[PDB]
């Protein structure tokens, strides 16, 4: 059946979108740990078409650390395991601030190029969620932000 | 100690009613009793980053007034470190080692708070960061309201001129509408409106605005004229000269105006506002900034010293 | 096994541990639509330890191959067709490498500009010595990559 | 009267161990037990003929903790007079009339000696002479390794980047090498090592000194390691490049470091220590910066001062 | 003689249709059949007041293209000296006895107008006057949309970007509305929409406009995409990060593109034209450009050329 | 046609020993026989984005003197406005659709290397990239060896001064090592010693080379004596003055010369020779640069004409 195979214990991402998975990987600095991780990507699924998936032994994450995962994977699924069995599901909530991943898009911010991580107020509103840097106090799409 | 005993002040969006209204109160309290040995061997840093010779001369005598040292630099480019390679933290960690608080002007938004983060258990004082903040404008605006009008509430307050780039005005908006019951008049060429954010902020606290073609629209009922400056250097000069008649006051306009109106004006004004004005009993542009001596007095003793005696 | 075999696409396998995720990262292997899978930090009887990369239905030319030479050089690309492995190569220290690189040199025009990244690689007093094409300074490769 | 009552300071190499030592104790003393009004009434000229806004700040900041008042000028070029044609003799034989101290930082080398010759008995004090001297630095230097260390003999001393222009480590080496003891680990490209002139000094004085390819020789033996700065700007951007990799500090350098071990750097540091070290115990560099006023106010004291209350 | 022998060139809104077609007709075979000794034994001034490298070099190019000897200045230069003591009139007075035609760039709008008043017999091409008129640029365009679309009269135009305070597409926009049938479409943030002056010009001659928001909103429709330069001083940094996106174009914007859209921009396009549009077949900037070289040509050769050439 | 036509001229090491022989065969030729319309109708861009007046002067004479016509500009104009907004890339882009060759001189290392990847069809000449190639410098420094030796081959080639950082040394010693049987001698302060990777490009193909503290050590044995500039800002005011006796010449040192030996320099060489060696007949400096026009002249004939000059 799988082609990336159930592990004893740790964490799983299920339900990750496709081209996001990769992105998860790299911001929040997941692979580097000498724990063994299996990855899937562009994977299919009946919930979702194509997904991306993540498996990372002996490691379990906080509640914040998934709700960390909900502007790039709000359907996600965090998986605990321990001996072969779902322990536990949870879903990434949007948190409240999120802070070091993200870029301040003003450029003339005090936040690129000095020592600080950056820092952001969480608001959601109706067709977008509003970010507002800890530093500048100006607030944002988090369509801008993400972007370019 | 008092609630703002050693705490930074970077924001208008930090400060609460409460906190605001007894900044008023000590400074009132110092404008009326003096304290000139209050922080007697203090050091203070005034660190103009950004240089504004107007803000930096009214900090620092409000700190000689009440008996501190000064230490600091102002910075064109020329200063040594000074614009080049050295990361702001770094120059605040160091600094913080030297002096009692920091008082910091930059060009960057954040650059104040950024300061906090590495200036250890050495206060620091937001004198402007970019188009961010300038809280102790705010202060010795809302002190000088206070005092011409008795009060912070339910208030008339019409705003004229760049309503879209001035800092002073927007944290002005944001402070008053943590009182009840005022009422704004927004006087603006369409180029320069109140932005978005500030009036959705109004909305959400059913505080009532509303915008006016002219100043004679709602003369009659102003308690506060508040004139902004209007830099023609982000208009065509043909669009400024299109359009400065109508954010432009002069002693004619004010013949309406009730006995308790204060026009103000944060300064430098240059063709806002008529020199006829400036005889009018109406005129207090001059009196608020002498009274940005008692705002600024008032906060540097709150946050230097616990238990202010009086 | 953690990671399935495949029917037909790449397995690059002995690649050193905390060099997977910097291979998938520099030459943008997973901008595709094609099914990858993944193994990081996974035993190795030759190596103790290593990463694992699969991607389906994609092969590589051999100086993509090569690019690998720098980061994994004992790397085994394996080309699998009707779960078979029709083919094993291993990276050769390459002539150029474009793209992913940056030059040292500050001052070097590439910084600001819309070109990619070259460099003339010369394997010489068993150090390897990279020089940019545009600035024409040489650099060892360990200066290269750290920046 | 102390030995430095009165007296200049221009050079370390005209100041005895002695006379290092009573500058040290004395700035123990300060520290523990400041003296806010010792040189009250006391008016000192801070003339920065070339700026430095670092060591202006440390330098009044002192002035102010030990209350006197303080006049003063930086100058870029923009300063009257100011970069010109009236002759330094000329400007300190005036200044000499108005003040009690001069303080002054000049571009040329033989600046503040100049100086002594015109200044009748007013003291001056060498805040920087272009390549030649900075004794205050190098006061703050030892100050801090007295401290942290709790003596300035037997120590093991690493140096580390641009030692052959850093006028700071030539300076810092003269001064240990009045102590005995010392050992010496030399860490710099070929381009910029120690000077010649300054190991036939420690070679006639049998003071053992060698030269190491990377810090990690030598951490497990360091006692103190003291960070330069290397300027770009006299390096090729390329060459820089190629050789920056082993004059640069991260917290990972120091898993074998003493437990006594403090970096040092007389900043600014921008890319020789990474800023993950400031969290390590081991980062002393703030703290060395915050010393520069305690040693900077016990030379004025001394200086100013017959006999030291305490 | 020519129509346009010996005139001025001055303001778009003094070329009628023809004078448009005219030049471009000139530029089209010269373009075909080079004449590089047409204006042999003509000296020409190319006076840029105001700096402006990339249109300098264009017009200087053209010269040296007919065989025309070339005197000049590019100025800015004044940088602390001060304004003139001496008119322009009084400069153009003189110039005007030297040479056989002048083109000139100049900070102040009107400049080129007041020149021909004092320049006699000899013809005044202005090469931009402040925020006024760039006809060459027109012309440029202008030959640029007629070579890639075979016509002037009924194209879908778009125009992106700062429409406020874009001198050129002012002058575009009244170029092509003196032809049949066009079709704009405007696409601009709030702050910096095309001026009503232009629309109301537009309403008069009963030609459609429209607003839009976005360029996928018009992609399928256009012919041309104008895009044009959004200046960082007309706006706050996060204001321009919060619009930034819709007058950005790349190549993936361009996917339901008509295969006879070329893309023009009158440079540089630093931030507004992703570099992957150039190697696009609707990339047409950079031979809008060298177009630039026939226009100019054509203009020199039909005002210093009795006969029109053949 | 000639193996030079249409070919971009960046760097020392992309031209072969035929191809220098031909650029230096084509030199004589011209200087032998002017072709002063050779180049009629061209128009070249002069674009010294870094300014530099001698070199400038001596390419926009070579120019003229094969009767093409001249665009450019000199730079280091944006000293305060800021960097480029605008690529170089579309600098070019833009500049290779008016002109039909560009030279070039540039702050950074590899800007006339970019320059070839958006010029098209339109051949790039280097005139100077930061500290990487200068190489009609090299063309005109062999060309004169070349007439005054008789020969390329077989030559002792004495090198004085800065050999650390001047380009235009490294490229002469690479040029020279291009052909047979040449003699290196270099005469360095420590500091400013040649680089290893040219010893080591000498040690790969078995060319003998020495270093010598003082020019004495080798004046009986020199054909050609090289001077270079030693720049004071690669050393202190004292280091300078201690070494400088080495690197400098004056006619005494010349004694023991041989009667074909000739002094060249790239020049300025205000310090390093002095006047009195100007009347001997071994100083070539001036014809030197004299030859830089004929230098450059073949280059851009050989470029920009298909068949061989002959
Ligand atoms: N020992 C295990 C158990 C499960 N999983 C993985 O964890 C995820 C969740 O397990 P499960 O709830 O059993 O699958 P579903 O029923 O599909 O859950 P969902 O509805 O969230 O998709 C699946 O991707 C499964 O392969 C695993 O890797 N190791
Ligand atoms: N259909 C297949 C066949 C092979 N592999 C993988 O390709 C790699 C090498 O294949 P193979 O030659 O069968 O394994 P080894 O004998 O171990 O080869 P080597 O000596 O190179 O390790 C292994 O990771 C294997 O799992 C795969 O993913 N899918
Ligand atoms: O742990 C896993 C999960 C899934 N997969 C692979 O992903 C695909 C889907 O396998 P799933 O088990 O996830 O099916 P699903 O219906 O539960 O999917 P969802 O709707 O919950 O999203 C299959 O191709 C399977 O082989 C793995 O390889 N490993
Ligand atoms: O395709 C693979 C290969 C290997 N693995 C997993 O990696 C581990 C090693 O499995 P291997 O099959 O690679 O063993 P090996 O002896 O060939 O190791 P090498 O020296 O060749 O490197 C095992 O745990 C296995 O499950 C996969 O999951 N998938
Ligand atoms: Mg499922
Ligand atoms: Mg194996
Ligand atoms: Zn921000
Ligand atoms: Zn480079």
């Amino acid at each position: 059946k799988l082609q990336v195979e159930a592990i004893k214990r740790g964490t799983v991402i299920d339900h990750i979108p496709a081209q996001i998975g990769f992105k998860l990987l790299s911001l929040f600095k997941l692979t580097e740990t000498d724990q063994r991780i299996t990855i899937g990507l562009n994977l299919p699924s009946g919930e979702m078409g194509r997904k991306d998936l993540i498996k990372i032994e002996n490691t379990f994450l906080s509640e914040d650390q998934v709700d960390q995962l909900a502007l790039y994977a709000p359907q996600a699924t965090v998986n605990r395991i321990d001996n072969y069995e779902v322990v536990g599901k949870s879903r990434p909530s949007l948190p409240e601030r999120i802070d070091n991943v993200l870029v301040c898009p003003n450029s003339n911010c005090i936040s690129h190029a000095e020592p600080v991580s950056s820092s952001f107020a969480v608001r959601k509103r109706a067709n977008d969620i509003a970010l507002k840097c800890k530093y500048c106090e100006k607030e944002f799409s988090h369509n801008v932000v993400l972007a370019n | 100690a008092n609630p703002l005993y050693q705490k930074h002040i970077i924001s208008i969006n930090d400060l609460s009613r409460d906190d605001l209204n007894l900044v008023l109160a000590t400074a009132a309290k110092l404008k009326a009793n003096p304290q000139p040995e209050l922080l007697k061997h203090k050091v203070i840093a005034s660190c103009f980053f950004e240089a504004s010779t107007r803000t930096r001369l009214s900090f620092e005598t409000s700190m000689h007034r009440l008996g501190a040292s000064v230490v600091g630099f102002s910075d064109s480019a020329n200063t040594s470190l000074g614009k080049k390679g050295e990361t702001l933290a770094d120059t605040i960690s160091v600094i913080s080692t030297y002096v009692d608080a920091i008082v910091m002007r930059h060009p960057q938004e954040g650059a104040a708070r950024l300061a906090t983060e590495f200036s250890g258990n050495v206060p620091v004082l937001n004198a402007g960061d970019g188009s961010n903040q300038h809280p102790t404008q705010t202060l010795l605006d809302l002190f000088t309201i206070q005092e011409t009008q008795g009060r912070l509430d339910n208030l008339h307050v019409a705003m004229v001129g760049d309503l879209k780039y001035g800092r002073t005005v927007h944290s002005l908006t944001q402070a008053l509408a943590k009182f009840d019951g005022n009422r704004f008049y927004f006087i603006a060429p369409d180029a320069l409106a109140m932005p978005q954010y500030i009036l959705d902020m109004l909305d959400e606290k059913g505080i009532a605005w509303s915008l006016h073609s002219s100043i004679e629209e709602v003369m009659a009922e102003v308690d506060i004229l508040y004139m902004t400056r209007v830099q023609k250097e982000r208009l065509d000069p043909s669009e400024y000269a299109n359009v400065k008649a109508q954010f432009v006051l002069r002693a004619s306009d004010l013949h309406n105006a009730k006995a308790n109106m204060k026009v103000l004006h944060p300064l430098p004004r240059v063709d806002e506002i008529a020199t006829d004005v400036d005889k009018t009993p109406h005129a207090w542009y001059f009196q608020q900034a002498g009274n940005g001596i008692f705002a600024r007095q008032a906060l540097l003793a709150l946050v230097l010293n616990r238990d202010l005696v009086l």
